């Protein structure tokens, strides 16, 4: 009866739905893709997940970020016969495969800093907003994206 | 499962135009990336261009030689891929395939924009660009001096059909792959090995050329 | 070629062979591999880090290192006798794609067979049409490595076909030497010398 994959994705998508960045159906397709193309990435402090479609049902590029106090199993992006305990989730709403690849490459650099992840595990919605907002600013050649404080949410 | 049929290739002259088409079934065509590839006679695969999907605005990327002369397009309501070719040259002749194109980007070690691979191909459509118009063949006997044969000279266009003993269905007959001559014409040879004794052999070869409506028989003799 | 491949490579039945593709883009981009047989559609074999499509035999495997991508066949078979192409981006960060030159893989699956050679003098009908052509017809050789040479070691106006497999699964080729009817009488004689595995020669006289 603890948090389940569908809940995080639906939770994360709600402000994107509410703000018009993706279509209303968008979460159900993220969930389908997670069954088919899992996005669980083992990392230093805690596990990471990047639920995303390949651009379907996305209307303006946006991101929503979710922090989990208790870990949740997401099947690994790479095959390991070992589920990934996730506490950080990056929901991607990107339309262009070209733009996609840039954003996941930027995603990687963020994950490699473990103390940032340790910080994000104990930080406020406002703190994670302006911290992430800055990293988007400090990211070069990154496409235009949409990030608001509502896009930051604690879960579970 | 996946089926890709190409169509539209054929005989065309320099400076001419041609529209190629590819019909797709068995997969999500409307959202797939589709690629044209060509292989010149004797030469290797060469990437022509690629059309993306709806998220990418159906943008098309072109190899530098064909940029400005070929246009790639699609009609997703009938699952058709098109290559419209203008200002064709001999240098553009060869066999053209459509490929279904996947997208690959490894997270930890990949570098954008990823890599594209070609998971399903068609059998292809042949586009021939020459100045050779059309040509019915010249046939000459190759008398024994036991191998006896016929020589087919200076035709255009391919192909060419042979027959021995007037459709006799004789075995021991080997038809050699033609050679595109330097003048741009084709020449071929067909030989059959026969008993060194069996005087009343009565050997006459038959070559038919449907493109020219040409039919000839050669009563090749020892001589 | 941003991507460079061995022109051709040979191997024995059941033995292991590796084909390589070299280029600067391969230091930042993975490569995919395709098998191409005469008259047949290319078959995707391998792509990415360790991606082998369902249906490709496990004897096919890929690897990358530095500026070098490579494909390996473990227990080569006669069906693997084919042409092999790599593909990747041209430059780092490019939306365009390129193919390598290709590698002809010869799986030596058959006992060596010497070529059978027939040389035909120009026919009288062609001569009465003021033309001449000598015809060399090479057949039933394995493997398909023939060079044809036409007693003066000089030869001009030659046109030779690419080797081609027969129903016997041996190979055949043909070489055509054009001449004018006066040249055939002008020269002492013309000769067809063909080399297969280091040389059966045949000659024809203006008679
Ligand atoms: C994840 O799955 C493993 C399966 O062995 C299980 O032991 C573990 O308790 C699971 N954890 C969560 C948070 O679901």
């Amino acid at each position: 009866g603890n948090v389940s994959q569908e809940d995080i994705i639906r939770a994360l998508a709600e402000p994107l739905i509410d703000d018009g960045m993706v279509e209303k159906e968008f979460a159900d397709h993220v969930i389908e893709r997670e069954k088919q193309t899992p996005t669980g990435l083992q990392a230093e402090p805690v596990g990471v997940a990047i639920p995303h479609t390949m651009g379907e049902y996305v209307r303006e590029n946006a991101i929503s970020v979710g922090i989990l106090t208790k870990p949740v199993n997401f099947t690994g992006w790479y095959q390991s016969e070992e589920p990934v305990p996730v506490r950080v989730v990056f929901m991607l709403a990107i339309r262009n495969w070209f733009d996609i690849t840039n954003v996941l490459n930027w995603i990687k650099r963020v994950i490699q800093d473990r103390d940032f992840m340790r910080r994000l595990l104990t930080m406020n919605d406002e703190e994670i907003y302006e911290e992430i907002y800055k990293k988007i600013k400090q990211a070069p050649n990154l496409t235009g994206i949409h990030f608001t404080k509502k896009y930051v949410r604690h879960l579970n | 499962e996946v089926q890709l049929v190409e169509s539209g290739g054929g005989l065309v002259k320099p400076g001419g135009s041609l529209r190629l088409s590819c019909s797709a079934s068995g997969f999500d065509f409307d959202n797939a990336w589709m690629t044209w590839v060509r292989q010149p006679p004797g030469k290797g695969l060469e990437w022509v261009g690629r059309i993306t999907g709806p998220g990418e605005g159906w943008s098309v990327d072109y190899a530098a030689p064909v940029e400005g002369r070929f246009t790639i397009s699609r009609l997703n309501s009938i699952n058709f891929l098109y290559l419209e070719m203008n200002n064709l040259r001999m240098e553009d002749s060869g066999l053209y395939f459509c490929a279904r194109t996947g997208k690959y980007y490894d997270f930890w070690s990949g570098y954008p924009p990823g890599e594209e691979y070609f998971q399903d191909w068609g059998r292809g459509t042949l586009v021939t660009v020459s100045s050779a118009s059309t040509k019915g063949p010249s046939v000459f006997p190759l008398a024994p001096s036991a191998a006896l044969g016929c020589l087919v000279k200076d035709y255009f266009p391919e192909p060419v059909t042979v027959s021995w003993n007037s459709g006799a269905l004789t075995s021991g007959v080997h038809t050699f792959p033609a050679v595109l001559q330097s003048s741009g014409l084709y020449s071929l040879s067909s030989v059959v090995t026969v008993p060194s004794s069996s005087g009343t052999q009565t050997y006459i070869c038959n070559v038919n050329h449907k493109p020219s409506n040409t039919k000839v028989d050669k009563r090749v003799e020892p001589k | 070629y941003e991507l460079t491949q061995e022109t051709g490579v040979s191997v024995a039945l059941g033995r292991t062979v590796t084909i390589t593709c070299r280029g600067d883009s391969l230091r930042s981009h993975y490569a995919s591999w395709y098998q191409k047989k005469p008259g047949q559609a290319p078959i995707l074999l391998f792509y990415g880090k360790n991606n082998r499509p369902s249906g490709v035999p496990d004897r096919f495997s890929g690897s990358a290192s530095g500026n070098r991508a490579s494909l390996t066949i473990s227990g080569a078979q006669a069906e693997d006798d084919a042409e092999y192409y790599c593909s990747s981006r041209d430059k780092s960060g490019s939306r365009l794609s390129v193919f390598g030159g290709g590698t002809k893989l010869t799986v030596l699956s058959q006992p060596k067979a010497a070529p059978s050679v027939t040389l035909f003098p120009p026919s009288s009908e062609e001569l009465q049409a003021n033309k001449a052509t000598l015809v060399c017809l090479i057949s039933d050789f394995y493997p398909g490595a023939v060079t044809v040479a036409w007693s003066s070691p000089v030869k001009a106006g030659v046109e030779t076909t690419t080797p081609s497999k027969q129903s016997n699964n041996k190979y055949a080729a043909s070489s055509y030497l054009s001449l004018t009817p006066e040249q055939w009488k002008s020269h002492r004689s013309y000769s067809c010398q063909v080399t297969h595995e280091g040389t059966v020669e045949k000659t024809v006289a203006p008679t």
